[PDB]
């Protein structure tokens, strides 16, 4: 159906590349947000049990 | 001492969705290129039942033939 | 006291075991494992109630004696 209208596939490949890049960017965004949320919750409650945090940091 | 039901976490960085999947999959230079061919086609010819051809493609005796049919010049 | 750290650490281990291995099967056993842990806390906590129930019984026996004495003394006074 893309050939039916009549257009070179270079524009379609550009659109596929840009939409895949957008999906990659939003996946990177969600990944870094959950990572920073994990880091802030870890450092926020470092005082509840120091031994538990020490074991968590050692095991990682 | 040990907590109940601790286990081993997986290998530190295996294949994830956090890597750059395109650059790992060797597709970078095509994107850096990319980011009408009818027109490309148009340059070769003139312009670009086009209703009929699509329908035919939707579903998906050369010498003797010439001798059989004769078309008046005028 | 021990169970609480384990569920919490697992919660934190389940958070990043998704990124370390998304296609691995062990994530649903961890949820199940989490479910098993949930089954345990409630099961262990329910242990206290029977003992608690027994305590409620003693006051009823105890309060009447505290009430009966007052009635007898009041009657005597009257």
């Amino acid at each position: 159906e893309y050939i039916d209208q009549g257009r070179n596939p270079q524009l379609y490949t550009k659109e596929c590349l840009e939409r895949a890049l957008a999906k990659n960017e939003q996946v990177k965004g969600k990944i870094d947000t959950m990572k920073k949320f994990k880091s802030l919750l870890i450092q926020e409650l470092s005082k509840v049990f120091p031994e538990d945090m020490a074991k968590y940091r050692s095991i990682r | 001492g040990p907590f109940y039901l601790m286990r081993e976490l997986p290998g530190s960085t295996e294949l994830t969705g956090s890597t750059n999947l395109i650059t790992h999959y060797n597709l970078e230079q095509a994107y850096n290129k990319f980011c009408d061919l009818p027109g490309m086609i148009d340059l070769p010819g003139s312009h670009d039942r086009s209703l009929i051809e699509k329908p035919p493609i939707l579903s998906s005796g050369t010498m003797l033939a010439g001798f059989r049919l004769h078309t008046g010049p005028l | 006291r021990k169970l609480n750290m384990s569920i919490l650490i697992n919660f934190l281990d389940l958070l990043d075991i998704l990124i370390r291995s998304p296609g691995s099967i062990k994530r649903e056993e961890k949820l199940e494992d989490l479910k098993l842990l949930f089954v345990h806390v409630h099961h262990l906590i329910n242990e206290y109630r029977p003992h608690q129930a027994r305590e409620t019984l003693r006051v009823m026996m105890e309060v009447q004696k505290r009430q009966r004495l007052e009635t007898a003394e009041r009657f005597q006074k009257h």
